[PDB]
């Protein structure tokens, strides 16, 4: 076993009834003294290393090219500068193994942390010395973090896509159905998570011009994007992930929940493809009086009225629906649905929960389009509009099918720096920047939906991070006020930003004049409530910094109306799964799992400390699974008033609660304005 | 939690004899040496010998000391399997390949040897030891049978494995395999039985119970050492097959729920070629808050 | 002189509940009155309790003490067949046809009733009364796996076989001429089983045998009508299934190798209408013409 | 029990140790005086049957539209006064189930047999009201069959396609994969059975962008084609049948035929992909010389070359491949892969054999393209070019994708009316008018291929029925005669009537001037040998026919190489599934498997001997399963000569013969010139 294996084990042998916590930093100097800089490749000088990266086919020349040697030169001098040190030996392995630049035969390391930094800084930068700096102030700082795609192949010339997640509108056809297909295994060939939307499709049962009962509902959609899921798997090296949403008044909602049951027969169970259900407040609503539902058959209801079902409101046309004759339905019990999906959460954490009249009561883009669905991820919620895939020497409709750039703040970094502001409007560049230079040839849909909502997605991490270092419990009231205003903070200054590009390119996102940022109507409740901290402590943790109040939301209010925002979406708090390793930070908003996660890595196991774990704060961080939901589901929708897109929520459950409590959970997130629902991840 | 689910996968590999015709073994038994002949006749007869215990004996001793009518079922279907099935191939892989004097020679020369005598006379005082309404006992005897199923079979299945792995012997060799995936679920069902026992007992019991454990594995160890020296030596293979009892041997434990007692090795790739949460209803008044 | 083909009819019988689809019943069982649903439960429910007895403990007993690893592997297969196939095939039955809370209350009506009580303390004290190389206490307790077999169980199939014959019930029906056509074989061979053993008596020990045999008939004959009663008068046909067991009785004293007790009668007609390719290698002459 | 279904179960029940195979007949009557005539709807004159067809949308105006009703009237009087009676029960039975249109609650019979033939005859016409006369009197006399898609769908305005066989090349790309899925997707949905190429597909274990072991093989790309045709199923009304056909010099070629083993795992096995493999003839060298062969990765061989394996002559391209270090290669044993193919046919009669030098050394279209691989029923023998389907915006390179016209003459019925010229031009005709009338507006290779090539499959059937009413034996050298004969003037009427066409038109099909046609190398054996009968009874079984002779195959070769050919291909011998049985022919030119069939229907019991079958002719009426298969090879191959694309072929072995049976079958049809071997039907 490796002597770095031995000390980080050495935490877990306990000295004076105390961790040794201490010995995880050994272990990471261990981890560089033996492994690291033995296994670097080092170079005479930066220009030696540049070159063999670039005529090696490593990195991209075109972003290189816009500087000279010696800007580089000063990007990777400012980077090495701060002489950045991993804290835990799990960082630095994490950015080994998975982010940092080996070679083709992968036997030696090509970057460190310092050059992935530096060479994502000169990407953003675009050609700009100093704000190349400014990236890479803000990335060895570790106050923002851009996401696992982006962090990874950002100017690498055997990279992917620099987008994580897309969103996929499939109208009801047999050529809609095949794009879909062939885009899907297009898009998990870029390495980015495809989600679809199949609440178009006809259910099962319906007629494919005049035969009845010929459709296989979306069953068999279901089945032919888990292959092409299956097919696509990142040349073998990433598993391919798809989701499918379906809205829960489609009569196909059992099936569609029945591929995700462990007694599924092989003809109905999908296995790769993730499952989310679009609950409107129709369906709450009916569960909640005990009324029998009913389901719906998509294509009756596109006939009788010209538009798809989940096109329009289901709460002022469910009653039309239910009267009209030409609409074809099934009655459910609406209750017996909701305990359906918590047993198919707790038995597998499926489906995603995506709250739709949650979702679009304050969603920014109605006018574009209602947010029918979300990402893999249920973070991503964003206005779509369906394609129409004609026949072959036909022209195609091309609508907008969602896709966004990830990048996280991490909360603790960027407030020990005093820098929300800055860290922000640096984050949102970049982001503009990876949507800019983001081009995908076989996505029409997608390139265009990235042309015009220029949509990005900026996230936080390491908020039980931050919470338990400061002695804040996650589930106390401070916790919560905190969130308020940073997360307030957090908007503010994503807005500005977007006002500010708006106004320095002349652009706004297409269709914003329609848009609640337009007609002010989005600033109602930050140019009336005051969200500063209510607390002495919150007050105190925000020193230093301007906190935003009426009067400047309303002047940004009023920049708003004179000079447009470049973004229809700005902010999406992404799961942040293994980033948040190298970053020493707490997964996304979420409270953590365990404070000591065991991994098995080779034939050795690791021990992984929560970042900051201590004596002291030991009890300030507690596990997921012994916090209230319910407190849970208090601060993240705290967090989401700030947020325009959503928040990737997971539920920790134990395994003595029901199903029963599982719906409690769901109602109470539904109530409190919960947009969507990640995962029902059971102890 | 389990014995369902081993229910469907047991009767779901029920198989037959008759089902796979071994004449067509003759074509590349005629080729090998006196050795390999030798080898294998003493190999088949130990396996054989060992089974007729655990059909006779293992299997049905265990299901009349276990509670529950549904692990008695699975319990049942084993034993049945053991007798009626495994047995009659074993038989009919011998009738095959040696004329009826070779058989009989063959078996009282595998009767008389010492260390196939050890072993089965090991496991079988075990099982003669269970007294009713005594768990410890009970756990003791389920270690001697999850041994046998997952560990000692094991040095004897190397050779048919080993020739079925280079196109000899294929039709024997297909159902020594069948064979063994039987052994292989025996194994670990009978591994969560004691498991369960295990799980029950205080934890200066359960350290008394894995020394118990590690104590046979190594009487047993070291006797196989011996055996497949015995055996293998006259036919160059020992070095490997030893590799593949540790394999092995690190599997019963495994289904046992202890941690491995030897280091990852390689196995010999010929050989290789060879081988729900409680629902509760809505109460109403709880989509308001 | 019969055992091998015994064994050969018990494999060839093979099969498992699930090869049977049972959704085509949920029908012509809802159309039933909720008497006849309830003896029909009930008639299941004791015969489940039989099989369970019967596979846990009749026929692993009695393999115990008969000798032959072939007798022992018929009887270890009829044991599997009791406890993994017939037992099992209710519960899919029951599972199909009824809601959890019936099913509930019908194995808790089993446990309290007396008489399906004193006919499992009957037969399974004799099963657990065998003493090792006793012959005559494995006599006793063959006679009560006859009775079992032959004659016990027809109280209860009387009723899926008055179904069948009516066109009702058809699946289930199909599952209960399956067990049937097994308990039949069963009787036979545990039959010529308890007359080996029997043969073998002085005059005087045979004159003993037959009276324990009729003794035993008679008391388990008295308890029976009682529950027949019990169950059938609520559907109005207690008198035709007497004359049911009846019949069965001599055919279980008969398999005994003892004369007929009752007197011939006519029974329902509707009952009695309620019963790879070989490979050869390519020479290189095969590739001209 | 109807008293049609008793007169029909009464021919078992034998009368003086006689079948009564007469109660047939009587059956029926009983089938037309009981059920047909009293479900079958009756209009007061046509006009008003043509007005409620049309009106109801059952026909289509526009074919109707090209005649005034007199001229209508007059052709389905002419099909009329035929006075036409089915001599079996099954043939009326299958038509009236089938075939005959029915109202749209499927419970009356709105055209009888004259009525489809009628409406055949005015589609096929396409105005000409004499020419609508001829087909109505070449169908009533039952000399020319169109196929099952052509006879059920003419005339009909809910239809499929007239056409159900499509080829269709797959390029090694995931936009060409993609591409191939939606097309077998849609014609699939046009109900046309599919066959795919999988030989360009590069092999499991191959580099995707210079990343190694990224490629998923052709076993990936079956599943997903298994999905979309298990997806679409002609509306759920059949299986959807798909086709896919490997070069057994890939090295996927056994994880191919491992698709077919029962073994196979569920992620391993396609259930509704029908597999077959293209054997050159290197291949059988190497096997017959016992020497081991290589199976190659074809993306490797693509890159040292610059064009795929399959697109080059193995014959002179295998010691190339074989000493090119850069071609990746795996041993393989030919003989263990031919017993696999053997056992694998025993076992599931998986895969199809394609004989390549035994198409392409008489392949008259080699300039184009030489025949990589066949259709779901192997008959179809045809050039094809792949396809470039590029990214999105960006414009595909269509190549030519086969797809060929069915129709099948009855060589009973043609031969007993002494019409063979008259019936193979007029099905020439009709076989061009519906492949005129094609337009596939989702499949761009296959419209393009349709344009271009005009090929047309021209079939025979009823050869045993004929054969046995006429006291000759299927196995007998006086069949095989006969067959060489017949199918010589048939090959010799389809060129004239092709070259007529091509004169009238002024055009040929595309490129054939590079055709062997063109440079009449394929009249070289028509104007040296003649085949004229050998025998006496045949040449008497031809009297009242002009047998063309090598003067006349002369001045055929003149006159096409004055006016060149309008088709492509002309002939090609489908097996003739259920047209078969309202023709009262036995299928294809294959044996009878049977002299009665048994067949259940509903819960009854049916029973159809084959067409003539008497006591006089019960021993020459001999099953396939007893016959020789070398005999039944020599008849095909005599009938092969005369066929320019190929024959379905199926072997009909019995449990007795082994995989050694099996393989010299397959051998000595590779000897004797067999294109294709379709089936290996175990008694
Ligand atoms: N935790 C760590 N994170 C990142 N790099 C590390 C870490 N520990 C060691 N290294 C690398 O390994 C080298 C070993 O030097 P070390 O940290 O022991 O101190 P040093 O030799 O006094 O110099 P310096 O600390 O100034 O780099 C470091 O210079 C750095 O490049
Ligand atoms: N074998 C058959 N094949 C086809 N149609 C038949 C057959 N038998 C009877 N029919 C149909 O039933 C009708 C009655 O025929 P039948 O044998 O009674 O005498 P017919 O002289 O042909 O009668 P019609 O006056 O109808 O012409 C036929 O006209 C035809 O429509
Ligand atoms: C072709 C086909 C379609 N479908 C379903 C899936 C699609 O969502 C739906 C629409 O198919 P379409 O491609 O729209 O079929 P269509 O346009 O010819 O029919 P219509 O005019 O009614 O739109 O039909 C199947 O389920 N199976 C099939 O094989
Ligand atoms: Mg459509
Ligand atoms: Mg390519
Ligand atoms: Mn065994
Ligand atoms: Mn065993
Ligand atoms: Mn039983
Ligand atoms: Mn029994």
């Amino acid at each position: 076993v490796p002597k770095w294996i031995q000390l980080n084990n050495e935490i877990m042998i306990q000295k004076d009834g105390k961790f040794q916590f201490d010995k995880d930093k050994e272990a990471v100097h261990s981890y560089f003294v033996d492994y690291i800089n033995q296994n670097t490749v080092f170079f005479h000088n930066l220009k030696e290393k540049l070159d063999y990266l670039v005529e090696n086919q490593y990195y991209e020349e075109e972003f290189l090219s816009l500087y000279s040697f010696e800007d580089i030169k000063e990007v990777f001098k400012t980077a090495y500068a701060k002489k950045f040190r991993f804290p835990s030996f799990m960082s630095a392995f994490k950015f080994y193994n998975d982010y940092a630049l080996k070679t083709n035969d992968k036997k030696k390391i090509l970057e460190r942390y310092e050059d992935r930094i530096s060479i994502v800084a000169l990407f953003f930068a675009n050609g700009d010395t100093e704000k190349a700096k400014e990236y890479v102030n803000l990335m060895i700082n570790q106050e923002y973090q851009p996401s696992t795609p982006t962090f990874l192949n950002a100017g690498r010339k055997r990279r992917g896509e620099l987008v994580s997640c897309f969103l996929l509108e499939v109208n009801d056809s047999l050529n809609d159905i095949s794009r879909a297909i062939d885009i899907s295994m297009q898009l998990s060939k870029l390495g980015g998570g495809v989600s679809l939307n199949l609440s178009k499709l006809r259910a099962k049962g319906e007629a494919i011009k005049d035969v009845e009962n010929a459709t296989k509902g979306v069953v068999g959609v279901m089945k032919l994007l888990d292959n092409a899921f299956r097919y696509a798997d990142q040349m073998g090296q990433r598993q391919g992930s798809g989701a499918a949403y379906l809205n829960i008044f489609h009569r196909d909602i059992n099936d569609f929940l029945d591929t995700k049951k462990i007694s599924a027969d092989e003809d109905v169970r999908v296995k790769t493809l993730s499952i989310g259900v679009v609950i409107p407040d129709k369906f709450v609503e009916l569960a909640r009086e005990d009324k029998a539902a009913y389901v719906f058959y998509p294509h009756t209801i596109y006939k009788e009225y010209g538009q798809h079902m989940d096109e329009m409101d289901m709460n002022e046309m469910y009653d039309k629906f239910v009267d009209n004759p030409r609409v074809k339905k099934e009655k459910i019990n609406p209750r017996k649905l909701l305990e359906k999906l918590a047993m198919l959460r707790s038995e597998s954490g499926y489906p995603y929960i995506m709250f739709q009249d949650n979702v679009n009561k304050v969603h920014a883009n109605n006018h574009i389009s209602k947010v029918k669905f979300s990402n893999l991820c249920s973070e991503v919620l964003q206005a779509s509009q369906v394609s129409s895939y004609t026949d072959y020497d036909e022209e195609d409709e091309i609508g907008l099918d969602i896709s966004c750039n990830l990048g996280s703040l991490n909360i603790l970094n960027v407030m020990e720096h005093k820098s929300i502001e800055k860290t922000v409007k640096l984050a949102t560049d970049s982001l503009t920047h990876v949507s800019e230079t983001t081009d995908i040839r076989n996505a029409p849909a997608v390139r265009r939906a990235n042309k015009a909502m220029k949509s990005i997605g900026l996230g936080a991490m390491n908020l039980h991070g931050y919470l338990a270092q400061n002695g804040i419990a996650y589930e106390s009231p401070e916790a919560r006020d905190f969130a308020n205003t940073f997360f307030m903070m957090v908007n503010f200054y994503s807005i500005q930003r977007s006002a500010e590009i708006a106004k320095e390119k002349g652009e706004t996102f297409d269709q914003y004049e329609g848009s609640t940022y337009a007609t002010g109507e989005y600033f109602d409740k930050y140019v009336s409530t005051d969200f500063s901290p209510k607390y002495e402590k919150i007050a105190n943790l925000f020193e230093g910094m301007h906190i935003p109040t009426t009067e400047d939301w309303k002047k940004l209010k009023a920049f708003v109306a004179e000079h447009g925002m470049y973004h229809s979406y700005r902010l999406c708090i992404a799961p942040t799964g293994s980033i948040s390793y190298v970053q020493s930070s707490t997964a996304s908003v979420m409270p953590i799992m365990e404070r000591i996660e065991e991994r098995t890595y080779g034939n050795s196991k690791t021990y992984y400390p929560m970042p900051g774990l201590a004596s002291n704060n030991w009890f300030f961080y507690k596990e997921a699974y012994d916090m209230d939901m319910f407190k849970v589901v208090d601060m993240i929708a705290t967090i989401q008033q700030h947020i325009d897109q959503g928040i990737s929520f997971t539920l920790f459950l134990k395994d003595t609660m029901t199903t029963r409590d599982l719906n409690r959970i769901d109602l109470y997130a539904h109530h409190r304005g919960i947009k969507t629902i990640y995962y029902a991840r059971t102890k | 939690d389990f014995t369902q689910m081993f229910y469907n996968q047991n009767v779901k590999q029920f198989w037959l004899p008759e089902e796979i015709a071994l004449n067509g073994d003759l074509l590349t038994w005629k080729y090998l040496g006196k050795n390999e002949q030798d080898t294998y006749m003493k190999v088949l007869a130990g396996l054989t010998l060992l089974d007729t215990e655990q059909g006779n004996t293992g299997m049905p001793i265990v299901a009349e000391h276990v509670d529950g009518h549904q692990r008695k079922a699975v319990l049942n279907f084993m034993a049945m399997m053991e007798n009626a099935v495994h047995a009659k191939s074993y038989s009919n892989i011998f009738m095959t390949l040696a004329p009826t004097e070779t058989i009989n020679e063959v078996f009282e020369w595998v009767k008389q040897n010492k260390y196939l005598q050890k072993k089965a006379q090991m496991i079988v005082g075990l099982y003669k030891a269970i007294q009713k309404d005594d768990e410890i006992s009970l756990f003791k005897a389920m270690v001697a049978s999850v041994y046998l199923e997952s560990f000692l079979f094991y040095s004897g299945f190397y050779y048919p494995l080993y020739f079925y792995g280079q196109g000899k012997l294929m039709q024997s060799g297909e159902i020594i395999n069948l064979i063994l995936r039987d052994e292989a679920i025996h194994g670990v069902y009978v591994g969560l039985l004691a498991q369960e026992i295990y799980n029950k007992q205080t934890e200066e019991k359960k350290a008394e119970l894995r020394e118990f454990a590690i104590d046979l594995l190594n009487q047993l160890y070291e006797n196989e050492l011996e055996y497949t020296e015995d055996l293998y030596d006259q036919v160059g293979l020992s070095h490997d097959v030893k590799k593949f009892i540790r394999y092995n041997a690190n599997k019963a434990l495994m289904n046992l729920g202890f941690d491995p007692y030897f280091e990852e090795e390689d196995i010999n790739p010929i050989v290789l070629n060879g081988l729900k949460a409680t629902v509760e209803p809505l109460k109403d008044d709880d989509f308001y808050f």
